[PDB]
């Protein structure tokens, strides 16, 4: 996260890390058996690491569970990143405690202005790279689809929201993909793509989760 | 450098490079989108009226 | 047109050439006052040259009329080339005679297999460039959306059809953009984009005109 803070213990319990050797993306726990991430984070073989904080040392409070099902949104487009959302069903339910917990799907969409908390173990340098052991957090508002489109033209579809600052300096970055953008206690975004990190006039584009709630419902109940 | 390039059939052609590359697009590229994975899947959204490099 | 034939006199009367100094794209006459072309051919200032056969010499049977209105499809995307269609309203109606005539919009869509005639004054070499004086014609079938998608993945939307040959050798090429793909006497396609020209496995992608008939109707009637 470029320019955010160390999150503090048991602050972000739905944060999930996707591992296949090492952290390559993050995700959110949405119920004891299903994690939501981004479709471009797909691998066959993903190990979900739950209750993580320092991902570099084992602190005995973590749960590592293999993914049994990895399902990318059917209409996901690898070139335009539209419908960038993926559901992972865990081969065993995570035991929910303080360190491990569920985010809620949206009662509705966020309105331009709402502040949110973005979180991840991704890079912390817009120019260069440092990869933090500890989970980084960032407060940022949802931008207007109008700002979002003017910032990235011909690219922002109606399933993508920009969250961040037009003046740069604070943003999600590589390693954060798939992570949560939680606003008012509801998961409104998934970190997806962007032009570089924390650049001026380039805010993060996140998958608009309010558009997919019934798909999520439908897949969880049908699998 | 570019392997896949999609040009319109205009004089001059409007060309795009379709390659998703590893962590990078190129150094000649002013419109590079990357996913925020580790590594990033990056694509150069540049348009050039003729179709070669970006490098 | 790579690998097609010289069209023969008064064979393709709806063919239009868009000029702004010189031929840069083509189009079709759809009624005496409105030409349909492709949205990526937009210039402010276009001169429509009608009844053209040899575009290099004046043969006294041509009509040159300025465009008064150039309207690109509202949802046209310059990056993915979706909704690549444009309507030009002529500052005076073309006088319709044998050399100048109207194509019909679709009663329905073409079905994979239908033979069509593509036409234009664009390049004739897949490798290199020759630009013909005389209008070139090419007979080619509409491919299945399934072949089309497998040939260009993540790129073919539901407003694009592939017409041509998976073998290669015959296709449209630069200079033909905007031109007609007429099947059964109905304009089913507009030439748009492709990787290279007449390449193996890379047939041309054209704008699917049956999807826009009511848009064409209301723009013509509302302007
Ligand atoms: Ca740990
Ligand atoms: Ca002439």
């Amino acid at each position: 996260i470029v320019g955010g803070y160390t999150c503090a213990a048991n602050s972000v319990p739905y944060q999930v890390s996707l591992n296949s050797g090492s952290h390559f993306c993050g995700g959110s726990l949405i119920n004891s058996q299903w994690v939501v991430s981004a479709a471009h984070c797909y691998k066959s073989r993903i190990q979900v690491r739950l209750g993580e904080h320092n991902i570099d040392v084992l602190e005995g409070n973590e749960q590592f569970i293999n993914a049994a099902k990895i399902i990318t949104h059917p209409n996901f487009n690898g070139n335009t990143l539209d419908n960038d959302i993926m559901l992972i069903k865990l081969s065993s339910p995570a035991t929910l405690n303080s360190r491990v917990a569920t985010v809620s799907l949206p009662r509705s969409c966020a309105a331009a202005g709402t502040e949110c908390l973005i979180s991840g173990w991704g890079n912390t340098k817009s120019s260069g790279s440092s990869y933090p052991s500890l989970l980084q957090c960032l407060k940022a508002p949802v931008l207007s689809d109008s700002s979002c489109k003017s910032a990235y033209p011909g690219q922002i579809t109606g399933n993508m929201i920009c969250v961040g600052f037009l003046e740069g300096g604070k943003d999600s970055c590589q390693g954060d993909s798939g992570g949560p953008v939680v606003c008012n206690g509801q998961l409104q975004g998934i970190v997806s793509w962007g032009y570089g990190c924390a650049q001026k006039n380039k805010p993060g584009v996140y998958t608009k989760v309010c558009n997919y709630v019934n798909w999520i419902q439908q897949t969880i109940a049908a699998n | 450098c570019c392997d896949s390039c999609d040009c319109t059939k205009s004089k001059p052609p409007q060309c795009h490079c379709a390659n998703i590359r590893l962590n990078s697009c190129h150094s000649a590229c002013k419109s590079c989108i990357c996913t925020r994975s580790m590594p990033g899947k990056c694509r150069c959204l540049d348009t050039d009226d003729f179709c070669y490099k970006p490098c």
